[PDB]
């Protein structure tokens, strides 16, 4: 797999799949609080539906730290209190921005697959790899499950 | 002039602009070539991510030059 690093601890590719060729998908809920359950997912031993909540937690101790840096967050264009007071609502949508600062707090790689139902491409934050990393799925444009890699991989 | 955006896809496109145009101008061609939303669009080039209201020529940004385009994704 061919990642190319456009800037610091972010990487892009280009391959192109099916998602249920190399991977299970475990569904999370339409809350929208999808993108921290699916962390949670894979992240959480004795994962639940509010498992998630710590997964915001970390988030606000992540932005505390990284948010007034991050490149992402000048297309926010919120004060890190706003963010924060947006961010930790319940409901509030997770992005490509949380999973940058959620790798660099958890000490992970983060891998978003998006899905244009067959993969157009993947944003990884972090120097992991696909093996060692948590694999999202995008969907939608509106959406995220957590995605495992397949027993034979 | 002519530069090159590759998109998350891969996508090569060519964009028509002056040194002068700022990166919100470069955003809403990409919007009118591909369809992309300009909230949605981050413009690289050089390892840095580049802020709206500069030009092209406020980053060294000559002709030819090629930028990446990484989309924030929500959901």
């Amino acid at each position: 797999l061919d990642w190319t690093q456009v800037i610091a601890g972010q990487y892009v590719s280009n391959p192109r799949f099916n998602i249920s060729d190399y991977f299970e998908i475990v569904r999370q809920p339409g809350d929208g609080n999808c993108f921290y359950h699916s962390i949670a997912e894979l992240t959480m031993p004795n994962k639940t539906d509010h498992s998630y909540h710590y997964i915001k937690r970390l988030t606000e101790s992540a932005a505390r730290k990284y948010y007034q840096e991050e490149p992402e967050a000048r297309l926010v264009g919120l004060s890190l209190e706003d963010y924060l007071k947006r961010m930790l609502s319940d409901n509030e949508w997770g992005s490509t921005l949380e999973a940058s600062m959620l790798a660099k707090e958890m000490g992970i790689t983060i891998i978003i697959w998006t899905v244009a139902d067959e993969v157009e491409a993947g944003i990884k934050f972090g120097d992991g790899d696909v093996f060692t990393a948590v694999n999202l799925l995008h969907s939608g444009q509106t959406h995220f499950d957590a995605l495992r890699i397949l027993p034979q991989f | 002039m002519q530069i090159f955006v590759k998109t998350l896809t891969g996508k090569t496109i060519t964009l028509e602009v002056e040194p002068s145009d700022t990166i919100e101008n470069v955003k809403a061609k990409i919007q009118d070539k591909e369809g992309i939303p300009p909230d949605q669009q981050r413009l690289i080039f050089a390892g840095k991510q580049l802020e709206d209201g500069r030009t092209l020529s406020d980053y060294n940004i000559q002709k030819e030059s090629t930028l990446h385009l990484v989309l924030r994704l929500r959901g």
